[PDB]
RNA sequence: UGGCGGUAGCGU
DNA sequence: CCACGCGGGCGGTAGCGTGCTTTTTTCGATCTTCC
DNA sequence: GGAAGATCGAAAAAAGCACGCTACCGCCCGCGTGG
């Protein structure tokens, strides 16, 4: 298969076997087609900010004839770039300007046409967008929003576990919950009496809602339970029996009928019994009158003789209410069927505990719960009762919500309203009621089928809204009480609570968090993250342990290894690689097809509920080339349960072996041979692992370093293909191919790379071009590396030959030792970047200027200021110097607030940027950026302009030549002069004309352009009130590897560094090539963290063939061989998926293949379908190292040799961002808190250690007690007693002064300050 | 740091930590219910003296 | 008073917001306002309602959302009033009061150093130079240097050598406190005599670091520096580690030898039977060196030595027997650090852990603790030096499968289906039969256990000038579980046998089991099905955390009181004493 | 050479 | 037409509403034992 | 002979929720009157 120009300089060795059917897709889909739905114009509504319009518009004026409505809207284009936003520091938003209609309608006529139609665009706020790179610019900062996951709207029948009632009886509760509105609960209770609670308040019988819904008794009776019908007629009691309606009771009589003694009295029923009366189904059985005791009326019979009723409804039947309707000659008795188990009276029994008897008590007692101490009104519960659940603007279930409704239900109808009907409400308490039958099964909410995700666009929305129904209040009182006659809409509505409101959300949400741009896997994680946490979701202590669990329905969907460990575990979780999203927003994940016995390639996208219906293949089950399952019993998956099932009874495959592993868990090779916390604690130390100077290409792979690399943003991914033209550190230009250039362009691309700019972790961003000057590219080939990126490839650390064995103890535990080579390389020195900011805020005693001179100061000081008053760029300024000269007013000169370095702060000053207020005259130091700005606007504008010059002469040229056909005299002579160049009378001159007059257009548009851009560079930006210039200095400091920083492997092995030990004591093999960093074997057997032994063989096989090529390349070997070792060497392993033919490639190409494998030859291998032992072996036999994996070493430090064998090879070491400099921070006497005169906190405050409690704890266990009092009062608060131990200690007597610490006396104080009389006794 | 001044209220106000933190310190001296003693307090409800 | 509620100076013409003068402020202008009505002789309604909001002024005040909605501000969010923070965790009482920041103290991230002893700690030179800096100065003003203290400030700001000096004899016997931010129980928090050491992190002894239970990973050590010549005392009595020998819960010793350290022992005292040297017989362990640093004999060799054993005798003199005596070379070498005390038989074994541990607690009861500390340093140091020596190192070779295994498997699946056919008859029913799988597939774990564990610990075979013998095998992950010296019979099974039967989050057993090793691949869903108890055992020690924390501070405060005032009671009452017997076992 | 709250993350 | 001031809450005919657990108090509703 | 003491059960309120460390964001403020 046909490899692209950036694949063809290195070419992964892969192993694995199963071939792939669908490859990894966009890694940051989610979040772009979120913000796509949003941000889009929508026909049919529902989606982003349309179905918002639809669903707000219009508003009524409270029946005052005049309302508004939506029209259209647009977004217009940003007035920044995304570049220029990030440089000047502002929000990269777009305005919303929404075309809207305002009609006044006839007054004196309801249905008068309108009188006045005014239709404007008003600028309703600004929106943020968001970059291609999947990430938001708010105030000049990345920041990230996570998609939540929440409980879907919809109804969720569950119940308690049954330790509630302490009897071991479980309570069954059904909860609407909707997108929006109150939440009801069906609830029952230990006495099996239903009842209904609103929005958690005190519960409500049951009935009472129901006659809340203008339901009568009878109504209910009928609704909720069956009917019997009871005949007197014959004198014999017949009755309408149902031998379903028999099963299980106790024959309490004779029920010999049509004589066939079917049981009789005494005799328990059985279904035998049951058989023989269906085999006869005798339409009625004669009764004794004592079998109708008990059974409850449901029709309220009345006497048409006396007037008055017999009994009410749901009443239980008496001998003497029996006669009563004997003598009232009533034939016809209704009763309600009441099986033990199969029908429970639960209504029956909550309508008699029930007070209410009517419509208007019901509508009271709502009205009473729900607004407690205020008197009910008729109309107000009427009103309440409305909004609290039949109103469409209060109570709104969504579309989701509404399918989640019918699924459970079976209501079989997807699409429904919104609001919630009597028949929705009838139907939930019918199925809690055969939930409490025995019949049904209650719902997890842990089931991912239950939960849904919500994107960055959903939230917005809902947000959105929020802000149109504030800004909504307001027009409809503006437009309820002013004239609406000369009325422009713009003033109507205003756009500051909408525009509050979005700005918060987008920049101090609880999901909204600042990106961590650490290394490319950080930030892809980050976009891809999944939390449980923010507004309606769970809290960070109250979580619980079943919500922290995985559960079966998470494969392929949520990755069980990526987790961050502590309180969010489970709470937070990362996407599956494969794994989308539905439109209702629930999770689904791609699946093959399986039809017959052969596999297809089909993929269907299946969701969590779906899933457990069919039987789910295994990805590592066996195939062979026709498609059949090689095994008849292959281990599936089938209702959340692993088991073995029949090669027929299979319907759907995985689509690949990490289908359930995250991309960030996804990039540990040989994770199968890896326990489960190992690996995922190393995956999360692999999230921070910071960019190093020279990136390394990882010696082991998984394969999708690459996928992870383009995705990210940190390369520099050519949009066109084409040839390189200007090649250079700064900046790349692409001349785009014939077929690629839109009509009228120039077809020259320039990519602009950033070079040494802050992250937000303190970290460098660096891109450096890959390619060179004259090679072909084509669109979507890396053209720039960024951090930690090499060829497109993601390089997080460096590939060290490393060895297990112990070394006098330095490796005591988990500890390593670094040989002083690493440092002699700087292989893990790294460039850390802090930035500074002074203020020049206005004061009302005066304003702060930023001058040179300041009173007072050292001369020495000033030789790093300049005339403007800013450092020199370059500078090596150290702790304690000054960077930018500031003073400011001082009472009734100038006190000295010049901005410092911090102490214990160095580094070299790379950059300073100012940002000045409208108005504020501009600094020198300003009018130089302005100017190189300006250069480089007017460099790339002349780049374009070189080329469509060159184009337009050469056509004027032939066209010269056509006509005047002087080759010689137009050469000699400049183009200008071509261009004033006159010919005869025809075409010659007038396209000649037609072409001087194109070009003239041609240089004042660009011109024009150029203006414009110097005006974009020239304006000033927006600062906070009260300031007038900022000035922000970078500096920049490389960190080397000293003791004590911490490194740790991909596989999860942690640890710091002991000893930065010479070369010359490191063990040192045959050759005599030192052997690196030394670890620790012990901490293997013990955490399973086998995958690092298999991968350091895999690596110094790898390293080993590298020695080969470079002795080929040393050697001055011919092409053939060289061809003939890289074909060999790709050609290893069993039925690989790889089929790499050397033979196609050039001559030119080989030798550069073979120049990128001299340092070793980079291996992928899948997470599952990895490479076993077998094929390392024969590796490691090509490579003519030993097959065992083992060498023998000998000591340096004394020239012995090692008893037995040790493990070396080259294994991928990161650096973690746990650097020892920035964490030692030690106090001697500081500063002190006003309130508490205690030393401070933090080390950039120069703050001191904090005692805890437990350390107080502790020092009491011990005899010790002065040094207890010296932790308390001494040396902590007590002023007197601190400069007493000073000037001691300076004297050298070590006495102390116990005093009265400040704190006991603030205390005193402030309780003091209370009604208490807290004081001191004399004695 | 150990100087204090006083604010002279206008009309007598009572103190919170002895009429919240259950059992009411005020409504067990005078014996009545706490829902009382509150609403009496706060100037929406009379009481006879 | 004002300095309670001070008005911080923000950065510019900014003033920092005080809740509590909000409040004051707010209650000031309410009872400014009732007075003006007052005065005036408003409507009993306005005044009425100007009590009433002043009633809920002083509300907020006293005890701000005490009644109802609490008074916020600016941030939407409810202020603090007196009451709030008087109480809480982050109230005066506990935070700013039973525990606060100390000066004099630094922190740091720790490493191991072999080479210090047992009552010593590395310190950096830099913390080392800012937290004695008043020592330095008064000695500085002592010796002359330094007229003032602002020439001795700048003397250490310029760090000459005569600084350097100066601190070095400071440093000389003053201890310094280190301890573990969550300090759990007593021996949390203990005191070394520093030495000045480069780099930037404090070296830690290996040894006290289970004390500390602190692992070399990016643990953060704090470090206070006493003053007073009474603190001095208590950290060379009390918050010495040399003293602190037994664990104050159950008397056992809390330092013990541990990793490397008992894995060379291991290797110093395993004996071959073809070794180089076998046979030969040396008059004393400085022979045995000899020879075995010559290179003319291995440490597993099999020798005989005349040994002289130093034993106690009454009135506790030592009385020395001259024995020739059957052991191996590493035993002789082992002996020469043995103090004058102690027995050849304690050192004449495997010399695993346990071993180790007695050995320690035999010398600590015959010899006392001023020998046992310095015999501690010793084996110390021989079990590093001879680990280096050894050159254990564990490979993919060494993980030997035992062949019988997939056999077995094979038998145990063909038993499963029999049972399931069963079910498919009808004979028995599906909770049996799962039953039956569970206890089928646990038999087969436990014989392929079996099988891999005689595999792994005899698998050497050696000529012995002869025929064939056998012997303990000298396989590394061997090694490491014999010896103890990290590692278990459960995670080696795990490791070269099977995982086992995993359970689901609920607590149900998984019918079937993860039938393959470590060592070779494992499926999508075995993987699956492990990620369940993986999650479940980091959730709970998540959980844990909290729970054990607030267990802890409440029993402290409960038996806060309890101190020893007396000698004897003279009470004849106490309690009876027998042993537990839950039957079947005591 | 001015620290008070809040938010997020890290190590046990 | 700016500086003090004031009270500071979003949201809405008000009420603070949502998957923790334990302890204490209160209050209504009922069961029961006597004046 | 049917009310007052005792009980029960549900509701409502209070109280806490391990320890260190690191980073950043808001510490005013927006609407309503008197010179
Ligand atoms: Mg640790």
């Amino acid at each position: 298969m046909v490899y692209s120009y950036t694949e063809k300089k290195r070419i992964r060795k892969d192993f694995g076997k199963r071939p792939q059917v669908l490859d990894v897709p966009y890694l940051l889909s989610i979040q772009l087609d979120s913000f796509q739905k949003f941000i889009e114009q929508d026909p049919e509504g529902q989606y982003g900010l349309e179905a918002a319009f639809r669903s707000v518009f219009p508003i009524q004026s409270y029946s005052g004839n005049s309302e508004l409505q939506y029209v259209s809207y647009r977004l217009g284009e940003p007035v920044f770039d995304v570049q220029e936003c990030q440089i000047r520091g502002v929000t990269y938003s777009a305005p919303l300007r929404v075309k809207l209609r305002l009609v006044i309608y006839e007054r004196e006529a309801p249905e008068g046409t309108v009188k006045d139609i005014k239709e404007q665009e008003v600028y309703m706020g600004e929106i943020p967008l968001m970059t291609d790179n999947g990430t938001f610019v708010i105030n000049g900062t990345e920041r990230v929003i996570v998609s939540q996951l929440h409980r879907s709207p919809g109804v969720f029948f569950d119940s308690d576990k049954g330790k509630t009632h302490s009897s071991g009886k479980v309570l069954y509760n059904a909860r609407i919950i909707p997108y929006r509105g109150s939440w009801l609960d069906f609830e029952f209770d230990p006495k099996d009496n239903l009842f209904v609670r609103i929005d958690r308040r005190r519960k409500l019988p049951a009935t009472i809602i129901l006659r809340a819904l203008n339901y009568t008794t009878e109504q209910i009776l009928d609704l909720f339970f069956e009917k019997v019908i009871f005949e007197i007629r014959d004198n014999k009691l017949q009755m309408e029996l149902v031998p379903e309606r028999l099963r299980g009771e106790t024959a309490s009589f004779d029920i010999e009928a049509n004589g066939k003694v079917y049981v009789e009295k005494g005799r328990r029923i059985t279904a035998r019994h049951i058989r023989q009366l269906e085999k006869d189904d005798v339409k009625l059985i004669e009764v004794p009158v004592e079998y109708i005791a008990g059974k409850v009326v449901a029709k309220d019979y009345i006497d048409e003789s006396t007037g008055e009723l017999i009994c009410a409804a749901n009443m239980e039947l008496s001998l003497d209410l029996l006669a009563k309707l004997s003598q009232s000659g009533h034939k016809r008795i209704e009763t309600l069927f009441t099986n033990d188990l199969d029908h429970g009276p639960y209504i029956s029994e909550t309508l008699r505990v029930d007070p209410t008897n009517d419509r208007l008590s019901a509508l009271v007692e709502i009205y009473r719960m729900m607004r407690p101490g205020e008197p009910p009104t008729r109309e107000a519960a009427e009103s309440l009762f409305e909004n609290l659940f039949f109103s469409e603007d209060r109570y709104d279930l969504s579309a989701v919500g509404r399918m989640k409704f019918n699924r459970s239900l079976l209501r079989e109808e997807i699409e429904g309203s919104g609001i919630l009907s009597k028949d929705d409400i009838i139907d939930v308490m019918k199925k809690l009621i055969d939930i409490r039958n025995g019949k049904g099964e209650v719902d997890d909410i842990d089931h991912l089928g239950n939960r849904r995700i919500r994107s960055v666009g959903e939230m917005a929305e809902n947000q959105f809204r929020v802000g149109l129904v504030r800004v909504e209040r307001a027009v409809k009182e503006r437009l309820s009480l002013g004239d609406l006659d000369t009325l422009m809409p713009q003033d109507m509505i205003n756009a500051k609570p909408i525009s509050a409101a979005v700005k918060e959300f987008f920049g101090s949400s609880q999901l909204s968090q600042f990106m961590d741009q650490n290394n490319p896997l950080s930030e892809i994680t980050h976009k891809r993250r999944i939390s449980a946490l923010g507004p309606g979701g769970l809290t960070r202590e109250r979580a619980g342990f079943e919500v922290r669990d995985v559960h079966p329905t998470h494969y392929g969907r949520v990755c069980p290894i990526e987790t961050p460990e502590g309180p969010n575990i489970g709470l937070i979780n990362s996407l599956s690689v494969y794994a989308q999203t539905n439109e209702y927003g629930f999770l689904e994940t791609p699946y093959r097809k399986v039809t017959d016995g052969v596999v297809t390639d089909e993929i269907h996208y299946l969701s969590a509920i779906e899933e457990g219906n069919y039987v789910i293949a295994q990805a590592n089950s066996n195939l062979d080339e026709e498609g059949h399952f090689v095994e008849d019993l292959v281990t599936c998956r089938s209702k959340g349960e692993s088991s073995l099932f029949s090669r027929d009874q299979v319907d759907y495959m995985d689509v690949s072996t990490q289908q359930v592993v995250s991309v960030g868990a996804s990039l540990i090779p040989f994770l199968e041979h890896d326990d489960a916390n190992r690996a995922l604690m190393g995956a999360n130390m692999q999230r921070q692992a910071v960019p190093t100077l020279r990136a390394d290409k990882p010696l082991v792979g998984t394969g999708m370093e690459r996928a992870v690399a383009v995705d990210s943003g940190v390369t520099a991914v050519a949009k066109r293909g084409g040839v390189v033209q200007y090649v250079d550190a700064s900046r790349i230009v692409i001349k785009v191919n014939e077929d690629e250039m839109y009509p009228g362009e120039a077809g020259i691309d320039i990519y602009n790379l950033t070079k040494y700019t802050r992250s937000n972790q303190n970290t460098c961003i660096n891109q450096m071009p890959c390619v060179s000057l004259g090679e072909p590219v084509e669109r979507g080939d890396v053209l720039a590396d960024g951090p930690s990126t090499d060829l497109g490839e993601l390089a997080l650390g460096q590939n060290m030959r490393v060895a297990f064995m112990p070394w006098n103890g330095y490796n005591f535990e988990d500890s390593i030792l670094v040989s002083e080579r690493v440092v002699q390389e700087d292989r893990f020195t790294t460039i850390h970047i802090q930035e500074l900011a002074c203020v020049s805020r206005d004061t009302k005693l005066g304003p702060e200027e930023i001058t040179a001179d300041i009173p007072n100061v050292g001369e020495a000081a000033l030789s790093k200021l300049d005339e403007s008053g800013i450092v020199y760029i370059g500078a090596e300024v150290t702790g304690g110097d000054i960077l930018v000269g500031k003073v400011t007013p001082k009472g009734e000169d100038v006190k000295d607030s010049s901005l410092r370095v911090p102490n214990g702060v160095s580094g070299t000053v790379i950059d300073v940027q100012v940002f000045t207020r409208d108005g504020v005259e501009k600094d020198k130091r300003a009018l130089e950026i302005e100017e190189m700005q300006l250069k480089q606007a007017k460099k790339d504008l002349s780049e374009e302009l070189q080329i469509l010059e060159a184009g337009l002469f050469s056509r004027i040229r032939a066209v010269l030549v056509a006509g005047g056909v002087e080759a010689e005299k137009l050469d000699k002579l400049p183009r200008d002069r071509w261009l004033e160049l006159g010919l005869t009378d025809e075409e010659k001159q007038n396209q000649l004309e037609q072409l001087a007059e194109q070009y003239d257009e041609l240089k004042h548009e660009f011109e024009k352009k150029l203006e414009a851009k110097r005006r974009k560079i020239t304006q000033g930006d927006d600062l906070a009130p009260g300031v007038l210039k900022i000035v922000k200095v970078y500096l920049a400091v490389k960190r080397r590897i000293q003791p004590g920083d911490k490194m740790a492997g991909r596989h999860g092995n942690k640890g710091v560094i002991s000893k930065i030990n010479p070369i010359e004591d490191m063990p040192y093999d045959e050759n005599g090539t030192p052997v690196d960093i030394v670890l620790n074997p012990l901490g293997v057997p013990s955490r399973m963290n086998i995958g690092q032994i298999l991968e350091t063989h895999l690596g110094m096989a790898a390293k080993g063939i590298g020695d080969k090529i470079n002795a080929m390349l040393k050697q001055q070997q011919e092409v053939a061989k060289l061809r003939e070792f890289i074909q060999r060497a790709y050609d290893l392993g069993a039925d690989v998926r790889q089929k790499v033919d050397l033979s196609t490639f050039s001559d030119e190409e080989v030798m550069r293949l073979a120049e990128n494998l001299r340092k070793g030859m980079p291996i992928a291998t899948p997470v599952f379908d990895g490479a076993k032992e077998a094929e390392i072996k024969e590796l490691l036999k090509l490579g003519d190292l030993p097959t065992s994996g083992q060498i023998r070493l000998y000591d340096g430090r004394t020239g012995e040799q090692f008893e037995r064998p040790v493990t070396v090879g080259y294994m991928y070491m990161l650096k973690l961002n746990h650097l020892v400099d920035d964490k030692m921070h030690a106090r001697s006497t500081g500063s002190y808190s006003l309130v508490t005169q205690q030393p401070l906190g933090g080390k950039a405050q120069f703050g001191g250690q904090r005692f805890g409690e437990m350390e107080v704890w502790a020092l009491e266990a011990y005899g010790a007690a002065y040094t207890l009092q010296e932790m308390l009062t001494v040396k902590s608060d007590d002023v007197n007693g601190r400069t007493k131990m000073y000037k001691n200690i300076v004297d050298g007597n070590h006495q102390m002064e116990p005093g009265m610490p400040e704190s006991f006396n603030v205390l005193l104080k402030e309780i003091r300050s209370l009604g208490i009389n807290i004081e001191l006794e004399d004695e | 740091r150990e100087r204090m001044g006083h604010i002279e209220l206008a009309s007598p106000t009572a103190h919170i930590w002895f009429l919240k933190s259950l059992p009411s310190r005020i409504g067990l001296l005078l014996d009545m219910p706490l829902r009382d003693i509150e609403r009496v307090l706060y100037f929406e409800s009379y009481v006879v003296i | 008073p004002p300095d309670l509620r001070p008005l911080v100076p923000l950065d510019g013409g900014r003033f920092a917001t005080s809740d509590l003068n909000d409040l004051y402020r707010r209650v000031i202008n309410r009872n400014n306002r009732l007075k003006r009505l007052l005065d005036l002789a408003a409507p009993d309604i306005i005044v009425r309602n100007e009590k009433r909001m002043l009633q809920e002024a002083v509300d907020a005040l006293l005890d701000n959302g005490r009644r109802g909605r609490a008074i916020t501000g600016s941030n939407k969010r409810p202020l603090k009033s007196l009451a709030d923070m008087i109480k809480g965790k982050q109230g005066r009482f506990r935070q700013n009061l039973l525990g606060k920041r100390v000066d004099y103290s630094g922190r740091s991230v720790i490493t191991v150093g072999p080479y210090l002893r047992l009552h010593q700690c590395g310190l950096p030179k830099k913390m080392a130079l800012e937290l004695f800096k008043p020592f330095i100065y008064g000695k500085l003003e002592l010796r002359g240097l330094a007229t003032t203290i602002k020439a001795a400030k700048k003397m250490v700001e310029r760090e000459e050598a005569v600084v350097w000096d100066i601190l070095d004899e400071v440093i000389r016997e003053h201890p310094v406190l280190l301890n573990r931010a969550p300090t759990l129980h007593r021996l949390g928090i203990q005191a070394f005599e520093p030495v000045l050491i480069e780099g930037k992190a404090i070296q830690l002894h290996p040894l006290v670091c289970a004390a500390y239970n602190a692992d070399f990973d990016g643990d953060q050590m704090a470090v206070h520096v006493p003053l007073t010549l009474e603190a001095q005392l208590e950290a060379r009595a009390l918050m010495m580690s040399t003293n602190n020998i037994l664990s104050p819960a159950n008397g056992e010793p809390i330092i013990v030898p541990s990793q490397d350290v008992v894995l060379g022992l291991y290797y110093m005292t395993r004996d071959c039977v073809n070794a180089k040297g076998e046979g030969m017989v040396l008059t004393g362990p400085k022979e045995a060196e000899r020879l075995y640093r010559s290179g003319l004999a291995s440490l597993h060799a099999r020798v005989k030595v005349r040994i002289t054993e130093y034993e106690k005798d009454a009135n506790g003199e030592l009385v020395a027997k001259t024995s020739l005596k059957d052991t191996t070379v590493g035993r002789a070498i082992l002996w020469m650090i043995v103090p004058k005390g102690l027995p050849y038989s304690i050192v004449n074994q495997a010399l695993g852990k346990k071993a180790i541990s007695k050995m320690l607690n035999t010398c600590y009861r015959i010899l006392g603790l001023k020998p046992t500390v310095i015999f501690a340093d010793q084996i110390m140091y021989t079990g590093f030096a001879y680990a280096a020596r050894s050159g254990a190192s564990v490979g993919i070779d060494d993980m030997v499968i035992p062949e019988k295994k997939h056999e077995i498997i094979s038998e145990a699946e063909a038993e499963v289906a029999e049972i399931q056919e069963q079910f498919q008859s009808g004979l028995v029913t599906a909770g049996e039969r799962y039953n039956k799988v569970i206890d089928i597939w646990a038999a087969a774990n436990d014989r392929v256990s079996k099988a891999m564990m005689d595999n792994l610990q005899t698998e050497t075979v050696i000529n012995r000038d002869g025929q064939e013998e056998k012997q303990v095998s000298f396989n590394s992950i061997y090694m490491m579980a014999d010896s103890g010296a990290r590692g278990s019979a459960a995670q080696i099974r795990q490791l070269a046998g099977m995982r086992g039967l995993m359970a689901k989050p609920d607590g149900s057993i998984i019918e079937t089991p993860i039938t393959a090793n470590f060592r070779e691949g494992l499926n999508v869903l075995q993987y699956f099905i492990s990620t369940h108890g993986a999650r479940k055992g980091l959730a709970d020690t998540a959980l844990k955390t909290a729970n054990s924390g607030y267990l802890t501070r409440r029993l402290v405060d409960v038996a806060q009181d309890l101190v020893v005032t007396e000698d004897d009671c003279g009470t004849h009452e106490g309690i009876m004493m027998t042993p537990v017997i839950e039957g079947g076992d005591v």
